[PDB]
């Protein structure tokens, strides 16, 4: 998204369907070498800790689409916006409504003409494929038939029996101490290239393996299943009353008036509290576990602070798998030093700010002639193409 | 044909609107989303003087000179150029048409807002930067526009070259025939020499083509009458120069020494006092642009620019 | 990567010079990231296996969770070209040549059929559509099962175990260049010549074929000089007498066009299209002092040139879409490429003869010959006859000088472009 046409036109509708916010991304938590993590609750809850944060909630995961519901009054009026900026106009309007109403009879609506509110779109199924590329079975059957080879044959028997020929033993141990020159010298060139390969042959974990490789084929099977579109609501961003006045929410605790969901909320005043209270909240977050949930995020009691981040998510290791690969256990100290997620956490924090302003402008207001607003969702755009250039694994 | 060899020319546009009437807020997705743009804005060249708002009629005057000096160099540039209006008034808006209608297609878009939402985005903006805009002069605005939006349309209005007909001044035809020459910078090429210190003008160059001109008009009934704005005290270095030439002339004419003033309006008390209803002058041939100006413009006569002035 | 070599030949693996009873049947070998294993399963049976750690065939730089190390075709030509290269040799050479340890030649041991099993391939392309695999066209003992997607399993079967070889190696290679991999594709520039031989070394290969190696694979014209003599010789004894060039049909074309017209008169460029050949004669280094003039039938291009007027086009250019508006009465160069076949032979009739009655120097006509289209895979077209007699109806009496020629690759005298040069 850089030629001006497009975007001019992109923004054109952005207001003429009266979108007013926008999500963010969300970065993962800091990654803790240290307990051998790539994501880590406890580096993600202290991160907040040190920046003044202490009222945090951590609400659990869930495997979906995201959604905003422009949840008004007349709920036949109701319509659905993405992670980006667009009215969700495909999908059986009313298989979403009926889905809708369990929600809407959550509330009182006395003039209150509309609430905004944040959600997730169930399964990944309904909206888009999110992790189903036609490369992702691909992916996935490579890995199966290299293992219902490598079960099959005769390869890794043999190898593992030179591996224990005295010939091979002492060279391997020479080839410690010698350097390559040196041992150009000692032994003849077709013994180095059989020896050293055989002894450098990675091998592989082929239970640990196949397992993985079915992680990945529980998660094709929920996609190309029957489902109807189904809600799980976590935030309400704002109310629009009928006098015109909004409420500008701001409590990630409005949660459980739309969800009733377990979730986690603590008051921390002083670290060592956090550092007292952290082993029953890991405890908690451990139990995040089944094929619904990506894992748990970490977000603050106040929704918006400044300079401070929407959320940290915290993917388990299922899900962290699918996202990595089967390789992704047997890689892990390879991915964690690789992993960084400070500029996904510089645009995670800019995003939310741009949303708050959106926020701001009056649903009243929203219009092809507003630049404030037009301005704002450039802003946004400009940073969607930077943030969609770092590590597409965040 | 001609239908079909049209030009294009740079869009100018003025953005018509109340302070608080988001002028800014437009232009700032404009220049972003839009091409070819670049905006003046009157604010930022006071922040470089250090003030933060509305200046000293010193400072004042001489920011306009800025502003029309740059939009006109990014227009020159086939640059479009977005500007916020100077006022609503009608008469500085026509000022402004007038200044730059040379120049490009103009159009405007107004910032028509009521008069209450207009206070009520000046005091939110009015607590943002350090500004304040009163619950008056705002409104000296807000109605000065509905007054001046009713009778004007804020049509687009295409390039303008207005072709100022040339028309010379009415001579008598009856005097004699005459050919008016400068010497410095025109029959004289200086060469080096100092501007002011003509003492060695015996050593200058001859620009052939203007010798040939002279040489040429006095083979007709025209006299050829040299006026240099060089001191009189210099008048033997200097027709020492001409003679060597063979530069024969009816009437040379020289600034008095110790005089000093811009030679324009030397040459000009020079002309009338010596050459005006004495002679016909049939063109002239000078060189500098502060005076040629004069002679075109002040006193309607041909005047053939031989060289680049501008000093 | 997995291989499996079947033959029920007794000396299968004297042939593939992998010996059985070193080390288990073991033959190891690092490749990239790398450990490539051969086992001697049986006598009638090799394995070569890759087990890759790491981005040894797609860069790390994408970031796809990445299986191209199980499937290129690349690891593929890797493998014959490490295991197998003596099976990869020139055709003669390989038959009158000893196998060591058997006091007999390859002609008289490799004379059981052989079967070569890759069991997972990719093949991202146009060549490997809705399950039908385009060289299996062309080469019947190709045998494909579709796994997923763009992921096939490859069955390849020969007379020899060369046949065979030859022919997996020859999938590989065109796979691999049709292949489209993403943003990080890349053919090496040592690619060419490494890999070139493989189209020469089984018979009866398309020239389409080598069109796609030449145009896609070879990176420079000096890399390509040195393989011409190997391919034209090849298609030579195969009836076919064949002279490869280097640059596109299209190119070809322009590098003709502007070559012949020079750069003396205005330029009237008849079906400008993208004006592709307008933004040619504006480089820098031919100064073209003259107006440019185009036009084009269909009005898209209209508001395109009439985008240029932007400023851009500074500033020659007279596009007209109305015939009435060329005033222009001096002499121009004329331009008609590929334009007189996206249009009916009446009104190409029309637009010709026109063209001809305007105040022209050099005109250069443009068409497909379709007595070419039978080497591959508009309106109307013509064959190089059709078309010298539709000029000939176009030129009748006038005294002009009319030249035939023909551009692009030449297989038995004849091109995929043709074109004429009518000059007054
Ligand atoms: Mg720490
Ligand atoms: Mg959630
Ligand atoms: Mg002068």
């Amino acid at each position: 998204m850089e030629d001006k046409t497009l975007i001019k036109k992109r923004i054109d509708w952005f207001c003429k369907n009266k979108i007013n916010a926008f999500s963010p991304t969300i970065s993962p938590a800091p990654k803790s070498v240290e307990r051998n993590e790539i994501e880590s609750l406890y580096e993600g809850i202290l991160w907040f800790v040190l920046n003044g944060v202490k009222e945090i909630v951590i609400e659990k995961k869930y495997m979906g689409s995201y959604c905003d519901i422009y949840l008004h009054r007349r709920l036949e009026d109701t319509y659905l916006v993405s992670r980006n900026g667009y009215k969700i106009n495909h999908l059986d309007q009313e298989q979403c409504l009926r889905a809708l109403q369990g929600l809407h009879d959550r509330f009182s609506w006395d003039g209150v003409e509309l609430r905004i509110i944040q959600s997730e779109l169930m399964p990944w199924s309904i909206l888009g494929k999110g992790l189903i590329n036609n490369e992702f079975s691909a992916y996935y059957i490579s890995h199966e038939i290299h293992a219902e080879y490598l079960v099959q044959s005769s390869l890794y028997e043999k190898l593992q029996k030179i591996q224990q020929e005295p010939a091979y033993l002492s060279f391997v141990a020479d080839a410690k101490v010698l350097s390559a020159k040196e041992l150009k010298d000692k032994y003849p060139m077709h013994i180095i290239r059989q020896y050293q390969s055989i002894r450098d042959f990675k091998f592989l974990d082929l239970p640990h393996y196949q397992q993985n490789i079915q992680l990945f084929k529980r998660q094709l099977d929920i996609f190309g299943k029957e489902a109807a579109p189904f809600f799980k609501p976590f935030n309400i961003l704002k109310e629009v009353y009928t006098d015109g006045r909004e409420h500008f929410v701001n409590d990630n605790l409005s949660f459980q008036q739309i969800n009733d969901d377990d979730f986690l909320h603590y008051q921390f005043a002083d670290r060592e509290d956090f550092e007292a209270k952290y082993p029953q909240i890991r405890a908690w977050v451990d139990q995040v576990n089944q094929s619904d949930e990506e894992g748990v995020v970490i977000k603050p009691r106040t929704a918006f602070l400044p300079g401070m981040p929407p959320a940290f998510k915290v993917r388990n290791n299922d899900y962290l798998t699918l996202v990595y690969g089967v390789d992704f256990q047997d890689r892990l100290q390879e991915q964690i030093a690789k992993r960084n997620i400070k500029g996904k956490l510089r645009c995670s924090i800019n995003d939310w700010a741009i949303n708050a302003k959106l926020l701001a402008i009056p649903y009243s207001e929203l219009g092809e002639e507003n630049y404030e607003l037009k301005n704002l969702v450039l802003d946004r755009i400009l940073g969607e193409e930077i943030e969609n250039q770092l590590d597409s694994r965040l | 044909s001609a239908k079909n060899n049209t030009h294009h020319f740079p869009k100018l546009l003025i953005l018509v609107g109340a302070p608080g009437s988001g002028k800014s807020t437009f232009a700032r997705y404009f220049i972003r989303t839009e091409d070819n743009w670049v905006r003046v804005n009157r604010d930022d060249f006071r922040l470089m003087q250090f003030g933060d708002s509305l200046m000293s009629p010193f400072y004042e005057e001489r920011i306009t000179k800025m502003v029309e000096a740059s939009v006109i160099a990014l227009l020159k540039n086939r640059t479009n150029v977005i500007i916020d209006a100077t006022n609503s008034s009608l008469r500085s808006l026509q000022d402004m048409v007038h200044t730059y209608t040379e120049y490009a297609d103009i159009s405007f878009k107004v910032f028509d807002l009521p008069v209450e939402e207009l206070v009520k985005r000046c005091d939110k903006r009015c607590e943002q930067t350090g500004k304040f805009i009163p619950k008056s002069a705002i409104e000296k605005h807000v109605t000065q526009l509905q007054y001046t939006k009713e009778k004007f349309d804020f049509k687009p209005i295409p390039r303008a070259l207005k072709e100022t007909s040339l028309t010379y001044a009415d001579q008598d035809t009856s005097l004699p025939k005459a050919v008016i020459c400068d010497l410095d910078g025109t029959l004289s090429l200086l060469n080096g020499r100092d501007p002011y210190n003509a003492s060695t003008a015996d050593q200058d160059l001859l620009n052939t083509p203007v010798a040939m001109v002279l040489k040429m008009a006095k083979q007709q009934g025209y006299k050829v009458i040299l006026l240099s704005g060089r001191e009189n005290a210099y008048r033997e270095p200097t027709e020492r120069f001409l003679a060597k030439y063979q530069i024969d002339y009816d009437l040379l004419l020289m600034r008095d020494t110790n005089d000093y003033r811009k030679d324009n309006i030397i040459k000009k008390e020079l002309f009338l006092e010596e050459i005006q209803g004495k002679y016909f002058v049939e063109f002239l041939l000078d060189d500098r642009n502060q005076v040629v100006d004069m002679w075109r413009r002040e006193l309607a006569l041909p005047c053939f620019q031989v060289n680049y002035g501008d000093f | 990567m997995i291989l499996q070599i079947h033959s029920q030949n007794p000396h299968l693996l004297d042939l593939l010079n992998k010996n059985p009873h070193t080390d288990l049947g073991i033959y190891a070998k690092s490749l990239r990231n790398g450990q490539l294993i051969g086992n001697a399963v049986s006598a009638y049976q090799y394995d070569v296996v890759f087990q890759d750690t790491r981005y040894s065939y797609l860069p790390e730089e994408s970031n796809q969770i990445d299986f191209q190390s199980y499937c290129s075709p690349l690891v593929i030509l890797h493998i014959c070209n490490e295991f197998f290269k003596e099976l990869l040799q020139e055709k003669q050479t390989y038959w009158s040549q000893q196998i060591k340890w058997l006091e007999r030649t390859r002609a008289e041991v490799d004379t059981y059929p052989c079967t070569i099993e890759v069991k997972n391939l990719y093949a991202n392309s146009t060549w490997y559509s809705k399950g039908h695999f385009m060289m299996e066209r062309y080469f019947k003992n190709i045998h494909i099962t579709p796994i997923v997607g763009n992921n096939l399993s490859l069955r390849v079967e020969g007379k020899s175990v060369f046949e065979a070889m030859n022919l997996l190696s020859f999938i590989a290679v065109t796979t691999h260049i049709t292949n489209t991999y993403g943003e990080y594709t890349y053919i090496d520039d040592h690619f060419a010549q490494k890999y070139a031989r493989i189209l020469t070394n089984i018979p009866q290969v398309p020239y389409f074929v080598f069109y796609l190696f030449i145009k896609r694979a070879i990176k420079s014209e000096r890399q390509f000089a040195e393989i011409k003599p190997m391919f034209e010789a090849y298609f030579k004894e195969e009836g076919l007498d064949i002279d490869f060039q280097f640059t596109d049909t299209h190119g070809s074309r322009m590098d003709f066009i502007v070559k012949e017209l020079g750069m003396e008169y205005p330029i009237l460029d008849i079906g400008c299209g993208e004006l592709k050949y307008y933004r040619r004669f504006m480089r820098r280094n031919y100064n073209y002092s003259h107006p440019y003039f185009a036009t084009d039938t269909d009005k898209s291009v209209g508001d395109y040139a009439a985008l240029l007027k932007e400023r851009m086009e500074a500033d020659n250019l007279y596009f007209f879409s109305d015939w009435t508006d060329y005033e222009y009465k001096n002499p121009v160069n004329i331009i008609l490429t590929e334009v007189i076949e996206h249009n009916t032979p009446e009104a190409a009739e029309a637009l010709v003869k026109h063209c001809l009655s305007l105040n022209f120097h050099k005109m250069i006509i443009t068409t497909p010959n379709s007595l070419f289209n039978k080497y591959y895979f508009h309106h109307f077209e013509w064959t190089p006859q059709e078309f010298q007699d539709f000029i000939r109806h176009c030129v009748g009496d006038t005294s002009l000088e009319v030249t035939y020629c023909g551009i692009g690759d030449r297989i038995n005298g004849e091109t995929p472009t043709q074109a004429v040069v009518i000059t007054r």
